[PDB]
């Protein structure tokens, strides 16, 4: 049931999503090893992901969380980068999309920094980089990230390096 | 997939060394996220 609707670059929704992407780039401690060396992106396309069943699944859980947390879903917009991006948009997030070895246990990980999610686009550690050139810092190949609506509810705070 | 710590719905990883880093978050049920925008891009070589 998924359809993708292109946003025009003139559209203010395009512009605000692009600004969140660009403005949350930072330098990483691997010096670019996983995700490449860059200070900004060339944005080629932004598309709205529409799937009624997946949206209703999300809003249903959101309501449950909110009723467990004094009517506060604690909803954020966050980035996700994944080799499985094409299955996520058609079938939704599930346990197949979890970072089993992540530092907070087996769950599905999201970032405020777009450049952190960019490190997982070709796999954990950036995998072997782009399929065409095997280059984790490929400047040619087109990458995709998700900008996702995420219900955190009552979040457990873990201080960490 | 693991479970949220008892009484919580997610985990927040607060950056605690690198003062430039923003937070990262984990959810333990797929239904707590909706993939709203698909962004196609290239990273750009610094000049
Ligand atoms: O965007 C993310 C994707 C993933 C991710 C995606 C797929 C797989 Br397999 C493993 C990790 O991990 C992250 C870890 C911290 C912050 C963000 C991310
Ligand atoms: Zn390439």
């Amino acid at each position: 049931g998924t359809i993708l609707i292109d946003l025009s670059p003139d559209d203010k929704e395009f512009q605000s999503v692009e600004e969140e992407m660009q403005s949350t780039v930072r330098e990483h401690r691997d010096g670019g090893h996983a995700g490449g060396i860059f200070n900004r992106y060339n944005i080629l396309k932004i598309q709205k992901v529409c799937n009624k069943k997946l949206w209703e699944r999300y809003t249903h859980r959101r309501k449950e969380v909110s009723e467990e947390n004094h009517n506060h879903a604690n909803e954020r917009m966050l980035f996700h980068g994944s080799p499985f991006v094409n299955a996520i948009i058609h079938k939704g997030f599930d346990e197949r999309h979890a970072y089993i070895g992540g530092m907070f246990g087996a769950g599905i990980y999201f970032a405020e920094n777009s450049s952190k999610s960019n490190q997982y686009v070709y796999g954990i550690g950036g995998g072997t980089g782009c399929p065409v050139h095997k280059d984790r810092s490929c400047y040619i190949c087109h990458r995709q990230l998700l900008f996702c609506r995420v219900t955190l509810g009552k979040s457990f705070l873990q201080f960490s390096a | 997939m693991a479970h949220s710590p008892p009484g919580h719905h997610s985990v927040t990883g607060r950056p605690s060394v690198n003062g430039l880093a923003l937070a990262e978050y984990v959810i333990y049920r797929g239904e707590q996220a909706y993939p709203e925008y698909l962004i196609t891009y290239q990273i750009m070589r610094p000049e």
